[PDB]
């Protein structure tokens, strides 16, 4: 339910000339029901960090505490669903059903997976009869992203990780997918988002952590982020939100049009 | 050199009907329109990867798909389905072998083109083991090396970090300043500061081609107006990406 990362670092291929320090001594806390944004450039270690938290990687150093205590891979993975940034790294099945039903047949092998898959697919807005037999390879990116999500929330985990789920989507498809996120956290479950699209994602999170070259260079709330973080490369919309914040207003939960009438007046 | 440049059905219905458009070197064109409106189809036609029915000119002369592939560089939406090579430098060198051959120049050229996209140092790498965003940089590199006058880019930087996105767009902004025609569809209009015309696709045709100013005033409801443009309308052209320093 609650996650604590304590000074973990990570090395790929120690000793050998292709040695890569992915992470360096990073620590943070994710409370239960928290909604966290993990930002930072490509190669900052975002994907690796959340893989370690999900129990797919054994950190070279440090530990991660789950409700206070260390655990092993298997225990972590039952309660932590992670959707990769490239959904073809998840796919292995020739039907959507088999792709989704996997975690059930791996964790709860006696449960009839049918009505489980049926509602996980429904949760993400995929008609069951329309999609259960479709070949994942030939889905649209938006459809692939939905299947990837349904296949990791199907075993009802308490934590959901989405590594860059809005890449290659429309303003439509992005909106409809954040709608799925809001649902998740209405069930009181925690969800971590890795994203570069801060101005769109920030209205849906509580805290913002920023990685850089393996190190955590920011941790704080979204209000703190706007007001404290280096705004040198904020988008135009982020600069307006920041303005409003510095005038003691609440730019979140406010339209783009409403944002604009309150500036440059 | 200078340069200047309809209907289409796949196999069932007509997706593009009565398309009137014009592109010149030295300008940047952005094609907008909702999903399945025809943007990708329209760009392939320009590239010569789709054969369309109608009248297409290249410097006055009629233009067959072929002649288009001669003069229009392309980047797919999915950069994987574009490259075949053992190494990174092999996928690039592919595009220049008609170019004289000549080698001391290729190795000097490929050098240049990898630098632009940020793949310098990975010349010997294996494309099958590159990341998605890396493949995109490679797709752009094998296209830039053909040295065409027109570049067609269908969402070329969708999986790059914001700084790399700006760096690519800025490369495109300097190619335009050197007599390239850039036709581009993108969701990352935030990071593109310089551009000439926006084309809106609706109902299987182009119902708009003008400035971003004219586009804002338009108020289309099928597409999003970039937040940056409304800010420009209200506050002025401030905070340009060149002036962040
Ligand atoms: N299996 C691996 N072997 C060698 N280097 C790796 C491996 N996995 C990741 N890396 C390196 O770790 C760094 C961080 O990558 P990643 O964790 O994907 O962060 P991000 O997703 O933010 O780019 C990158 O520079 C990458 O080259
Ligand atoms: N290979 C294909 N075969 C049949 N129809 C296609 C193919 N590719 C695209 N279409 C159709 O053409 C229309 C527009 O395609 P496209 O240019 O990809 O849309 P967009 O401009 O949104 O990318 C869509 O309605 C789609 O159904």
């Amino acid at each position: 339910g609650r996650i604590e990362v304590v000074n973990v670092s990570h090395i790929f291929h120690r000793g050998t000339p292709l040695e890569k320090k992915a992470l360096e001594n990073v620590s943070l806390v994710i409370n239960e029901g928290e909604c966290l944004l993990v930002a930072g450039n490509t190669g900052s270690g975002k994907s690796t960090l959340l893989q370690i938290v999900a129990g797919l990687i054994e950190p070279t150093s440090g530990d991660v505490l789950y409700d206070g205590e260390r655990k092993k891979g298997y225990e972590i993975r039952r309660n932590i669903g992670i959707a990769f940034q490239y959904p073809e790294d998840q796919f292995f099945a020739e039907r959507v059903f088999d792709e989704v039903a996997f975690a059930v047949k791996n964790f709860y092998p006696d449960r009839d997976p049918v009505p489980l898959v049926k509602k996980a697919m429904e949760f993400v807005g995929l008609d069951f009869d329309s999609f259960k037999d479709r070949v994942p390879f030939f889905l649209s990116g938006g459809e692939k992203r939905r299947v990837a999500i349904a296949s990791v929330i199907v075993h009802e985990p308490d934590i959901l990780i989405l590594d860059e789920p809005l890449v290659g989507l429309d303003r439509e498809g992005k909106t409809d997918l954040l709608r799925i996120v809001e649902k998740w956290k209405t069930l009181g479950k925690t969800v971590i988002l890795i994203s570069h699209d801060i101005e769109t994602v920030i209205n849906h999170v509580d805290r913002v952590v920023v990685l850089e070259k393996g190190k955590k260079v920011f941790d704080g709330t979204r209000m703190e982020f706007l007001e404290k973080y280096d705004p040198r490369f904020f988008t135009s919309k982020m600069l307006v939100m920041r303005r409003l914040v510095l005038k003691g207003e609440d730019p979140f939960s406010m339209s783009d049009d409403e944002l604009l009438e309150r500036v440059c007046n | 050199g200078s340069g200047r440049i309809v209907s289409f059905r796949y196999n069932g219905d007509y997706v593009l009907k009565d398309v009137n458009a014009e592109f010149e070197t030295g300008k940047i064109y952005v094609v907008v329109g909702k999903n399945g409106s025809g943007k990708t189809t329209l760009l392939k036609i320009l590239a010569g990867l789709l054969a369309a029915a109608g009248e297409i000119f290249l410097d006055g002369s009629p233009a067959d798909p072929f002649l288009l592939r001669k003069n229009v560089g392309y980047v797919f939406q999915n950069p994987s389905s574009q490259i075949i090579g053992a190494t990174v430098e092999e996928d690039v060198a592919f595009s220049l072998e008609i170019m004289g051959l000549d080698e001391s120049e290729m190795r000097k050229r490929i050098k240049k083109v990898l630098e632009l996209v940020g793949l310098s140092g990975l010349a010997a790498a294996d494309p099958l083991n590159l990341s998605g965003g890396q493949k995109q940089r490679l797709a752009i590199a094998s296209m830039l090396a053909r040295d065409t006058r027109f570049l067609a880019l269908d969402e070329p930087v969708s999986m790059l970090d914001p700084p790399s996105q700006r760096e690519i767009f800025q490369v495109l902004e300097s190619l335009k300043n050197e007599g390239k025609g850039i036709i581009l569809v993108t969701h990352e209009l935030e990071y593109l500061d310089d551009m000439d015309f926006i084309l809106h696709i609706s109902n299987g045709t182009i119902d708009f081609c003008g400035s971003w100013e004219e586009f804002v005033e338009r108020e289309f409801d099928d597409v999003e107006i970039p937040f940056k443009w409304k800010l420009w309308k209200k506050c002025g052209k401030i905070n340009l990406w060149e002036d962040r320093y």
